[PDB]
């Protein structure tokens, strides 16, 4: 065996080659045919299959990944020289294993795991251009043009310092383009923040795609990266050979996995309680228990959590539909709006919290910045591409920001003309905006536009405008206080799993009952407004709400009850916003 | 803290030394009878 | 660059004192030093084989390593004499160790005394041919500086050279009484003429004697000497420092 | 690290035995009328001291230059050292009844004025027998002749002839001026300031013949040594008590004109 | 002066033969069992109590303390020697390092005398970490007391973590392979930097002279967890005339990740020099970490507590030289004791002060900071930062349930205004220098102080008309007190009389109750923190009755008086805070009423 290891080249190759041919879910030889037909010589492998097939080889694999992988390549190439012995390929088959060790708490990583293959889930934050890394430097004498090359002198390139033909002093200068190069794109990735237990100090690591798997993942992608953990010294000065006793560590990526749920008991349990007739009311009341005397608002945000079913309108040429729900909660200061956003943001997965001010630390926009790599820093909206962005003080925002919010609400994407090029960053978020009335309190008889002073277009894009006020009712003050002092002296986990499963599995589809009910609702609203009348945007909101309400019941189809309650809440939002 | 130096620890001439070593110890003289 | 403690020498010095501490045992060496105190000499004689019996390792160390081991032993001897009698110890600046008994391979002859025994104890046997006059050799010269009112020393030991002026160039007048001198004589041994092949050349070995060992030899004496064979400063002349001489 | 000066510490400076020797080309191997060359021999470990000058030996070593040899192995001619045709001629020669007369006549025809001295020289060249007595002592097999009289007579040519004729023929003079001279000599080489023993002509010609011009003019120490040398074929050099003995079993042809006790020990003598 | 081999046997005896009666009086070789765990790879960090050595050899303990580094190596090698004895199982080859160690041992066994170089470093025969724990006798030492005299010794200290670097791998033994002879070369490392080896000193390449060029191998080499931190003197340690002093501390191995900035920790370890030449060499010092622990009267005193005017007397003792403002002085006292945080509740009592310059405001904060057991003073750094690569906590973090007095509050940067908003909201500080929202537990009470712009306050101009702060942020404060420079010739004359006495006496005029020593005050506070009074539900009825009454007054008021559930919760904090002052574990109606009185006065201050 190679020194300091338990690794036999032939036996490991034979065992791996045996695993390729002999497997129980044989799929490896089938995708070998796909690679032979397609010609893409990279054969990615789930390492857990090797664990199931042979844990010792899997253990042996992880211990010495750099050494075992060439054996794996030799196994597959000879298999390709066995299966499809004749073919044409620009390079022979490679392998990109993945999904081996879910020690994904990058905050919990140790020097014990140096040069051991690992996979971790995280969100790529910053990227770069593929670094042209020199690997063989052609050289030419200034005196006699002596042609020579130096090949892979251990990262650095050894200067000749003396010619070979005329043998003069140092005259052989490198020729850049004649030199050989490879691609090494550097990538900076943040540890998956939801996965972290505390999150008090989110972790970031550098990654490198060397000559392969380059540029395939753009910033903001929450993916599982699999590669070899690696550490290197750093010279105290470039000129001197002294180095620090501490090594900065990075990853040489091998595979990117773009990214069942729970066990049978949870799906059984959530399906059991879904059958409760008042699950919609219980879940609404159960949502945010610290709140008191708010049910319409709780139901609306609850429908926003479930959201409408994803709809692919590519065939229609109509563009992407805003399947997500955006609700603006407008109410007096001290009315629990901030607590509602914090509770939802804390509860919700892959969500974000920001404030309308530009002083918000996260920032609701993405823009370039130089280290001096002019690299793009993302935004909370782009970060919450599928999550929920809880925006506080939405009334106090800049017009440039308001234009951005109109765009993403109109498109669920953000267009940024970085440098000169333009990029459309998808943001399919659910926007939980919170605004407060201008002046000390909300002046009655003044419209939301008057008392918040925002464009009619942008506020109209919000499917729901929930108006809440603190009434001047001492009984309400008395009951609220008793509720608080009662609190002075269902768990969120089950509700979170319910919503996640409903997102994952249940995708409500329309019923003609829902179709006719919605059409009846809109024309009734049109007739009421015939004498701020009805608009087809209101129909779209009613469409989305019924999808969410159907998703709440896990019916997997939109029913008339979804339409009826959606119209009820839509009228409640109208009643809350009614002014005439 | 730099105040002490740890000691570094750890045609072919050693091959030739082995050749002499096997020669001296393993060289056989005489015959099966003797 | 000033030594503080030597654990090995500490143990070796201790072990010798333990060996010389012959009270619970048969009392032979305690009686010897008591006789040495009464007889006023300052050179104990020791059978090496008894040292092997009490400590084979130390005896091996003594034979293989001479100069260091004896110095520890002399230290143990001087303390041991000081234990039995402080004032008698204080009479003499130092004390000496005499080896005896069987020396397995170190018992050689001037023909067979090769350079391999350098810095090893050797028990040579032969005949004394050349003898030099007794001479007193300075070892520790003591000087006084009336300008500075200061007294200094300078050992020589194994080591223009004589200091006569202060570093300030003040005169230094020596202190003869304070200084230390010791009689010193050189002789030469050869193989016994009867057992000496004519083909081989003569192999004559020098010997250095000091203190009471000076006059305990004459030419034409069949003598066994035990000592430490050492080189000299410079192809280097080599001489044997006698630790004890006996006339067989 | 004081600069170039450094202090050697003899306590740890391990050493080994050391010895230098001088080796000369054999009298057989030297070309006719040419001086044998000399080579320094360096023997340090147990190989050193195994030999004394006057031993016929063969060495194996390393040719080296500072010009000398580093010795690695020694073989000493403890005893002994020829085409059949040469033997048959020699057998034929002995078969001749007048081989005595042929040998006597054929030796020195160039010189004139020889009568039965040729015969004596012949018998000297053959020599007697180095007998071993039953007691174990040995008697000198050599035979030594002395020529006294006219230096005008060309006996020097006869000495030059016979030494060339002898298998081991060394021709020197009693005033030969060699530092060793005829016999051994111990002298402190001032270059190294150490005693270097050197063999003289007699020991060099061991088993051979020695031609000595001006034998009357032997050196005083040479005069002392020649007594035992003729009487015992052995030069004894004394170093206080131990005295090395060098073997010189060489016949002696002496030339002179006019110490007298040595003349009693000569086997034979003739006047010019 | 002492043979380490002899000391090596004593510790080996002590390790193999020390035991203590564990739970249920189980006679157990505590270290021996850990040795069994260590041989099984079940333990890595082996913390050693020195008091166990003190149990049978206090002389050895002092010798250990006199040179801690030496005895640490002795203890480590003793464990290295005794590991095969306690080995009973051959556990699985945990990580490459064990199997690489085993392969190294096999080749060594495949080799008879051997040169010292051709043998593995003892520090490569490792994966057991060894540390000590300071004796109870050696009291914790103030940082300022630790000087060059105590270098080369083990000591215990206490302080506050100002900053910690991220965990990084520090090399222990560089490993290389010869280019030609293929022999392994080792290089233990001591200094924070070093030069990599080039030519292999192995015997074969040494003899062959084949130009064997060493090339490092990370797999061969051995690393260790390693982070850097700078503890700071505790507030009590520093005299009033002095300032805190930092001590770099190097945490390594298992000890890492055990602390955060602002943690009031206690560290035991060796104080040693690091050389990152007049009459000797000058070299920076540090404290090599071994153990880290994150820490938390007479009868007449009780009679004084029983006095009904006790808290009133204590209130008078808060800046007695500051004539008047006694109701405010009471409010400051409530802040110092804080709330209860029953379950949770935000027991912090953030108080904001506004008023014209020259009203003892600045002086009041200074007295509070002096009186406060743990406190920070700032003007407006305040928040954390990522220095360039270390988390450096701001004064808000360094409060850590103390109090962050903030003068010049109105002139704070608006970014900091947002930051303190989070602090009062969640008691946490989120900071993102590199877009990384690192969150720090900044639990503390905030005592703010500001003045109206454009000179003195104008009652004709509304609140926030004279001050440039978000009105919402003002509502977040538990109390907000206004001070106005009303020229009141008599009261102003009374203050002038007070000042002249102080000039003529360097003391305030003799009050009804003399002020008490600040230590006595802090002792009472510490006793008050012991209590966590509860709220009986009967009190809730009256509490709610009072709340709706004042809320009605707010509706009656033309200007909204910020009454909300926030106001109710603050009243709950004050009442239970008063209950702590009473040393009574039940909030009284009296406590509720007084809190409402202060609330009303704070509202009345808005007049
Ligand atoms: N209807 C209600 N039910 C329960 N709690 C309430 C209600 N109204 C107010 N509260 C309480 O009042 C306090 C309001 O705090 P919070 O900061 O969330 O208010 P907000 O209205 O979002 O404020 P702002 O608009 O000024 O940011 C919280 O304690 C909240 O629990
Ligand atoms: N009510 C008071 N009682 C006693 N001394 C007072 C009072 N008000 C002000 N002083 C004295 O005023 C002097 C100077 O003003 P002071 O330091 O109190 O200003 P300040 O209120 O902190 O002002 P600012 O916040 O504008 O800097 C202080 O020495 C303090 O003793
Ligand atoms: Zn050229
Ligand atoms: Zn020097
Ligand atoms: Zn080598």
């Amino acid at each position: 065996v190679i020194w300091g290891t338990d690794v036999n080249v032939a036996a490991c190759k034979e065992n791996f080659q045996r695993f390729l041919q002999r497997f129980i879910d044989p799929l490896y030889m089938q995708r070998l045919g796909e690679i032979n037909v397609i010609g893409e010589p990279f054969l990615n492998v789930n390492c857990e299959h090797i664990k199931s097939f042979d844990k010792n080889l899997y253990r042996q694999l992880i211990s010495y990944p750099q050494e075992v992988i060439p054996t794996f390549d030799m196994a597959v190439n000879e298999i390709f020289f066995d299966r499809y012995p004749d073919s044409i390929l620009e390079h022979q088959i490679q392998v990109r294993p993945f999904n081996a060790l879910k020690t994904k708490n990058m905050r919990n990583l140790n020097p014990e795991d140096i040069d051991q293959l690992i996979t971790i889930s995280g969100m790529v934050i910053r990227t770069s251009q593929l670094i042209p890394e020199m690997q063989e430097a052609f050289f030419q004498c200034q005196v006699c043009a002596h042609t020579t090359r130096v090949e892979m002198d251990r990262g650095r390139i050894a200067e000749p310092s003396v010619c070979g033909r005329c043998h003069t002093t140092h005259s052989m200068a490198l020729i850049h383009n004649r030199s050989l190069f490879s691609d090494k794109q550097m990538i900076k990735l943040q540890e998956s923040p939801e996965d972290m237990p505390a999150g008090q100090t989110p972790h970031t690591v550098i990654l490198f795609a060397h000559n392969d798997l380059v540029d395939k993942v753009q910033p903001g992608d929450r993916v599982n990266v699999t590669g070899i953990y690696r550490a290197v010294p750093i010279r105290v000065n470039p000129r001197v050979s002294n180095v620090k006793s501490v090594y900065k560590t990075h990853i040489d990526v091998i595979h990117y996995r773009k990214t069942k749920l729970f066990s049978e008991k949870r799906v059984e349990l959530l399906k059991e309680l879904s059958r409760k007739p008042d699950i919609y009311e219980r879940l609404a009341s159960a949502l945010a228990p610290s709140i008191y005397e708010h049910e319409d608002i709780k139901k609306g945000i609850l429908l926003q959590l479930f959201g409408g079913t994803r709809k692919d309108f590519s065939h229609t040429g109509r563009g992407k539909f805003r399947a997500e729900i955006n609700i603006l909660l407008c109410g007096d200061p001290g009315t629990s709006k901030s607590q509602l956003l914090q509770y939802v943001y804390n509860l919700v997965p892959r969500g974000q919290y920001t404030s309308g001010k530009g002083s918000s630390a996260v920032g609701l926009t993405a823009y370039v910045m130089k280290d001096r790599q002019l690299v793009l820093q993302t935004g909370a909206l782009v970060l919450s591409d599928n999550g929920i962005c809880c925006i506080d003080e939405f009334d106090k925002m800049n017009e440039s920001t308001r234009s951005v919010l109109h765009e993403v609400m109109e498109q669920q994407t953000l267009s940024i003309a970085k440098a000169g090029i333009i990029c459309q960053l998808n943001a399919r978020t659910s926007v939980l905006a919170a605004a407060n009335p201008i002046e000390s309190q909300w002046n009655p008889k003044k419209t939301t536009i008057e008392n918040i002073q925002l464009p009619h277009t942008l506020l109209s894009r919000f499917d729901l405008i929930f108006l809440m006020l603190d009434p001047q009712d001492e009984a309400y003050d008395r009951r609220l206080a008793h509720h608080l002092v009662a609190l002075y002296y269902l768990d969120m986990a089950v509700l979170k799993d319910y919503i996640a499963y409903a997102h994952s599995t249940i995708m409500p589809r329309l019923s003609e009952e829902a179709s006719q009910a919605l059409i009846e609702a809109y024309v009734d609203m049109r007739k009421i407004g015939s004498s701020v009348s009805a608009y087809p945007r209101q129909l779209e909101s009613l469409i989305r709400l019924a999808e969410a309400h159907a998703k709440v019941r896990l019916s997997n189809k939109v029913e008339a009850i979804d339409v009826e309650e959606a119209k009820r809440l839509h009228r409640e939002a109208l009643k809350q916003s009614a002014t005439d | 803290s730099g105040f002490d130096d740890p000691g570094i620890f750890y045609a072919r001439k050693s091959q030739l030394q082995r050749r002499f070593k096997e020669f001296l110890r393993q060289y056989r003289v005489g015959t099966d009878r003797t | 660059t000033v030594v503080l403690d030597d654990v090995e020498l500490r143990e070796a010095q201790r072990d010798y004192l333990d060996f010389l501490d012959d009270e619970e045992d048969q009392g032979i060496y305690q009686s010897k030093v008591r006789e040495l105190i009464s007889d006023n000499q300052y050179r104990l004689i020791v059978n090496v084989n008894d040292l092997r019996r009490k400590n084979e390792k130390r005896a091996n160390r003594l034979l293989n390593n001479a100069f260091e081991e004896l110095v520890a032993f002399q230290r143990a001897l001087k303390d041991f004499v000081a234990s039995i009698d402080a004032t008698y110890a204080k009479q003499y600046e130092e004390f000496y160790v005499g080896l005896e008994g069987s020396f397995g391979s170190k018992h050689v002859s001037p023909r067979t005394l090769t350079s391999c025994f350098l810095s090893c104890v050797v028990c040579v046997e032969g005949i004394v041919t050349k003898c030099s006059l007794v001479r007193p050799k300075v070892v520790r010269s003591v000087h006084y500086c009336p300008a500075t009112k200061k007294t200094i020393e300078r050992r020589y030991s194994d080591l223009s050279v004589y200091p006569t002026k202060d570093e300030e160039n003040n005169p230094l007048e020596t202190e003869y009484g304070l200084s230390v001198y010791k009689d010193h004589q050189t002789i030469t041994i050869q193989e016994m003429p009867e057992k000496a092949p004519a083909g081989q050349l003569p192999r004559s070995v020098d010997v250095i004697l000091d203190d009471d060992l000076v006059d305990k030899a004459k030419p034409g004496d069949r003598v066994q000497v035990v000592g430490t064979y050492r080189c000299l400063p410079g192809t280097f002349r080599t001489v044997l420092i006698a630790c004890n001489v006996k006339q067989m | 690290c004081p600069l170039d000066p450094y202090f050697i510490m003899p306590d740890k400076c391990k050493c080994v035995d050391f010895q230098t020797l001088k080796l000369q080309e054999l009298p057989d191997a030297v070309p006719h009328g040419e001086m044998p060359r000399h080579m320094q021999l360096y023997c340090d470990r147990y190989l050193c001291d195994k030999v004394v000058p006057g031993n016929r030996v063969t060495i194996m070593g390393i040719y080296s230059i500072k010009s000398y040899i580093r010795v690695l192995g020694i073989q000493v001619d403890t005893d002994g050292s020829v085409s059949p045709q040469e033997e048959e001629e020699f057998r034929r020669l002995a078969a001749l009844p007048n081989v005595y007369e042929v040998i006597s006549k054929s030796i020195a025809p160039s010189i004139f004025g020889g009568t039965d001295m040729k015969k004596a020289i012949a018998c000297l060249l053959f020599g007697g027998s180095r007998k071993r007595l039953p007691d174990g002592l040995t008697r000198r097999g050599d035979i030594n002749l002395l020529m006294l009289g006219d230096p005008g007579t060309a006996k020097s040519q006869l000495l030059k002839f016979v030494e060339k004729c002898s298998p081991i023929g060394v021709y020197t003079s009693g005033k030969g001026s060699s530092a060793a001279g005829l016999t051994a000599s111990v002298m402190r080489d001032p270059s190294s300031r150490n005693f270097i023993m050197e063999g003289g002509a007699m020991v060099l010609a061991d088993g051979g013949v020695v031609c000595i011009d001006e034998f009357d003019k032997m050196r005083e120490d040479d005069r002392v040594a020649i007594h035992e040398a003729m009487e015992q074929q052995t030069i004894s050099i004394a170093k206080a008590g131990i005295t090395t003995t060098l073997n010189s079993r060489c016949s002696v042809l002496a030339a002179a004109n006019s110490m007298p006790t040595i003349l009693s020990r000569f086997d034979m003598i003739f006047i010019v | 002066l002492k043979d380490y081999a002899l000391e090596k046997e004593k510790v080996k005896k002590f390790l193999q033969e020390f035991y203590q009666d564990d739970e249920l009086g189980k006679k157990q070789f505590k270290y021996g069992n850990q040795l069994v765990r260590l041989a099984h790879r079940e333990q890595v960090a082996l913390y050693v109590d020195l008091d166990d050595v003190a149990e049978d050899d206090p002389e050895l303990v002092d010798s250990i303390c006199e040179n801690a580094r030496r005895y640490a190596k002795l203890f480590a090698d003793a464990v290295q020697e005794l590991l095969p004895q306690y080995k009973e199982r051959e556990v699985v080859n945990k990580d490459v390092l064990d199997v690489y160690i085993e392969h190294r041992l096999m080749m060594e066994q495949r080799s008879m005398v051997r040169s010292p170089q051709n043998q593995y470093p003892a520090e490569l025969m490792r994966r057991f970490e060894l540390y000590f724990q300071g004796p109870s006798s050696n009291k914790p030492r103030v940082i300022r007391e630790v000087r060059a005299d105590s270098v080369g010794k083990l000591v215990t200290v206490r302080g506050i973590v100002t900053r910690v670097s991220e965990v990084k791998p520090k090399m222990v033994v560089a490993t290389y392979t010869c280019d030609q002879c293929g022999a392994e070369t080792y290089q233990p490392i001591q200094s924070p930097t070093f030069m990599p080896l080039i030519m292999c000193p192995s015997q074969e390449c040494q003899t062959n002279r084949s130009g064997g060029r060493l090339y490092l191998q990370t797999r061969g080499s051995r690393f260790i967890k390693f982070q850097e931190m700078k503890m700071q003197e505790h507030s009590d340690q520093v005299p009033v005339g002095n300032i805190p002093r930092s001590i770099t501390v190097l945490v390594e191995g298992e000890n890492t990740r055990i602390a955060q900035p602002g943690d009031h920790v206690s560290v035991t370890g060796i104080f040693l020099p690091i050389l990152r030449v007049v009459q000797g060499l000058l070299s920076e010092t540090y404290l090599e970490a071994h153990r880290i622990v994150k820490m938390n009267l007479t009868r007449e005193e009780l009679r004084q507590i029983a006095e009904e005017d006790f808290y009133e007397k204590l209130a008078a003792s808060i800046a007695p030289e500051i004539y008047g403002h006694e109701d405010v002085k009471k409010a400051l006292l409530l802040l110092l004791v804080g709330g209860v945080d029953q379950s949770k509740i935000r027991g912090n009592i953030n108080i904001c002060l506004m008023g014209d310059p020259g009203v003892a405001k600045s002086q009041l904060l200074s007295y509070i900071d002096r009186l406060a057991p743990r406190s920070q003073y700032t003007t407006g750094g305040l928040t954390a930062a990522v220095l360039r690569l270390t988390l450096e906590g701001g004064a808000l973090v360094l409060a850590d349930q103390g109090v962050c007095c903030i003068d010049e509050f109105d002139k704070m940067a608006e970014a900091d205004r947002t930051a303190i908003h989070e602090v009062m909201e969640q008691q946490t500080i989120s900071i993102a220098k590199a877009g990384i929202l690192t969150t720090l537990n900044a639990r503390c009470s905030i005592l703010a102080a500001a003045n109206p712009a454009y000179g003195r306050y104008n009652p004709r101009r509304s609140l926030e008309q004279n001050i440039q702060l978000p009105a919402a942020l003002l509502s977040r404060f538990d109390l907000l007190w206004l001070i106005q420079d009303r020229p009141d010739r008599d009261n102003d004359l009374r203050l002038a009389q007070h000042i002249t006495y102080v000039h003529q006496h360097s003391r305030q005029p003799p009050s009804q109750f003399e002020p008490l020593d600040m230590k006595l005050m802090r002792r009472y506070i510490a006793m008050c923190r012991e209590k966590q009074p509860m709220v009986p539900e009967s009190l809730a009825d009256y509490i709610t009755a009072a709340y709706v009454e004042m809320r009605r007054e707010a509706w009656a008021s033309k200007d909204a008086t910020y009454t909300s559930a926030r106001t109710l919760l603050a009243i709950l904090r004050l009442s239970t805070a008063l209950a702590r002052l009473r040393m009574v574990d039940v909030v009284e109606k009296e406590d509720v009423n007084e809190a409402i009185r202060l609330m009303e006065m704070s509202k009345d201050s808005l007049l």
